[PDB]
């Protein structure tokens, strides 16, 4: 019966696991490391990713 | 400033180059115009 207490937990954790999943995404761009960004492509293409 | 000839994408601002290394770079906005034409017969006769 305790459910309703662990579903606050579950969310929060929930929306915290998926903030750290969010980093992995790659948004569009080529790679989702930065220094990759940086170091692969040239500072003048590397801003836009 | 004058160029080897074959290096003009080397000044091109933001970008690296052997050239521009040892002499000149560029900021990166750089906002301003860059201009440039051969002058093979001006400046070359053996020079």
């Amino acid at each position: 019966a305790l459910g309703k207490l662990q579903d606050v937990v579950n969310h929060n954790a929930q929306a915290l696991n998926t903030l750290v999943k969010q980093l992995s995404s790659k948004f569009g761009a080529i790679s989702s490391v930065l220094n990759d960004i940086f170091s692969r492509l040239d500072p003048p293409e590397a801003e836009v990713q | 400033f004058v160029i080897r000839g074959d290096e003009v994408r080397q000044i091109a601002p933001g970008q690296t180059g052997n050239i521009a290394d040892y002499n000149y770079k560029l900021p990166d906005d750089f906002t301003g115009c860059v201009i440039a034409w051969n002058s093979n017969k001006l400046d070359s006769k053996g020079n």
